[PDB]
């Protein structure tokens, strides 16, 4: 667990861009947008 | 080749390449009034000099991770890689630590760096690592080596964060290179001898007067005027001066004759500037030119040697004392010398 | 222990609590069946 946390914090790109980074806010908006994408078939394989 | 001992005054600089322009930004701390640190512009020192007084830290202890964790669960050493250091601010006396709150909204996961009084906990300690593969752990650190400082508590790097106006160093997971420029080696500082970066004042042999400016009862434009005065001004805050040298490394060394240095007023924060149409006055940092505000101390009145000393990368030699050292101010541009006048006419001689 | 507390603090700083409560409170529908390839 310790080495996994250390590696994950050393390489922050492993976290989702919606959660981690200077862009997306976090898990709330990420999950809501994911639900909207699942509901809208325009963002999947036609 | 010079090793980094303990109890020595050092400077923490870094390089930032922003907007296709390189810059050398230093770590500074106000100390009193605020806790968090900020950045200082070591480069662009031609018109705006950096406040080196607050960019100086001292290393107190150099313990390993095991010794640190043991001491927390409970001498002139040599700095080694992988160790943990304790950076005490020279001016404020507090200790550099990793804060818990956040200020830069751009980093929703980074922490701020600032000063704290107590040395308890893991926040005030910083572990050192190299920035190159040629130097491994356990090796002795030398001058100019690129180092990486990691928080002991948060396990975060001392990162140089970029912002429009929030040019603030934080504790982020992206590393950043830091250079350590020594100022005072902690060696035998000659007692009674002039040392660089000191706060001192001038007196006369048989006049008992000191160089000062008018007090706060007058306006700032009147405080800009410079003169000599005696009496209770001999022990005053507005009578002190600081020798701000031009170099960023070893600026707290033995000041020798002829080298340039600005004369800063501690009370006003301005420098003794000179424009030829007038005499010398006080002007702020935002327009302080090197040639305009640079002065030196000669041991005589002649002009036998001007461009003789260029650069000495070391502690220097104990030459100028405090008591028995008759200096003479000499400007780097005009080469003039101090003269006392009689501006007060006989109508008001017995007054001020 | 100290390192365990530090790891817990790292996890807490990485993931905010209010975000977790909000994600928990979504109240998915309960459906003639439907497709379970969603939330």
């Amino acid at each position: 667990a310790n080495v996994v946390v250390r590696l994950l914090i050393r390489r922050p790109e492993c976290f989702g861009p919606a959660l981690r980074g200077e862009g997306g806010n976090g898990l709330l908006a990420a999950m809501e947008e994911a639900i909207k994408i699942a509901e809208d078939p325009s963002r999947d394989g036609p | 080749i010079q090793f980094l001992r303990t109890d020595d005054e050092v400077v923490l600089q870094c390089t930032a390449t922003i907007h296709k322009e390189q810059q050398k930004l230093c770590l500074a701390a106000e100390g009193f009034g605020n806790r968090l640190c900020f950045l200082e512009s070591t480069s662009n020192s031609k018109n705006v000099p950096p406040d080196l007084s607050i960019c100086t830290f001292v290393l107190e202890q150099s313990l390993s991770v095991r010794a640190l964790q043991e001491m927390l669960a409970n001498g002139h050493r040599t700095l080694l890689y992988g160790h943990a250091i304790l950076l005490r601010h020279s001016y404020s006396g507090m200790y550099l630590c990793c804060l818990s709150t956040s200020r830069s909204s751009t980093d929703k996961l980074a922490f701020d760096v600032g000063l704290q009084e107590d040395t308890t906990g893991e926040a005030c300690w910083w572990t050192i690592h190299p920035a190159s593969k040629q130097r491994s752990e356990g090796e002795k650190v030398r001058v100019g080596d690129d180092l990486i400082l990691v928080s002991v508590s948060s396990e975060r790097y001392l990162h140089l964060s970029y912002g429009n106006s929030s040019w603030h160093v934080d504790a982020a997971f992206q590393q950043t290179l830091w250079s350590v420029a020594p100022i005072s080696s902690g060696s035998e500082a000659a007692q009674g001898y002039l040392i660089g970066g000191d706060v001192l004042r001038l007196l006369h042999g048989h006049m008992d007067e000191c160089l000062t400016v008018p007090s706060g009862e007058h306006g700032e434009e009147q405080r800009r005027t410079v003169h000599y005065e005696g009496g209770a001004v001999s022990v005053h805050a507005r009578s002190l001066w600081r020798l701000e040298t031009l170099r960023v490394a070893w600026s707290g060394s033995h000041i020798r004759w002829g080298q340039p240095f600005r004369l800063r007023h501690v009370t006003t924060g301005k420098y003794l500037s000179l424009m030829e149409d007038k005499n010398l006055l006080l002007m702020d940092k935002e327009k302080a030119d090197v040639k305009s505000t640079a002065f030196a101390f000669r041991s005589s009145k002649e002009k036998l040697d001007v461009g003789v000393r260029k650069e000495v990368d070391g502690m220097g030699t104990s030459e100028i004392k405090y008591g028995d050292s008759i200096c003479y101010i000499q400007h780097v541009d005009t080469g003039l010398w101090l003269t006392y006048q009689a501006v007060d006419v006989k109508s008001a001689r017995m007054g001020s | 222990k100290g390192e365990a507390i530090r790891i817990r603090s790292i996890l807490r700083s990485l993931i905010p609590l209010g975000d977790l409560v909000g994600v928990i409170s979504i109240a998915f529908q309960m459906p003639e069946p439907d497709m379970s390839a969603g939330f």
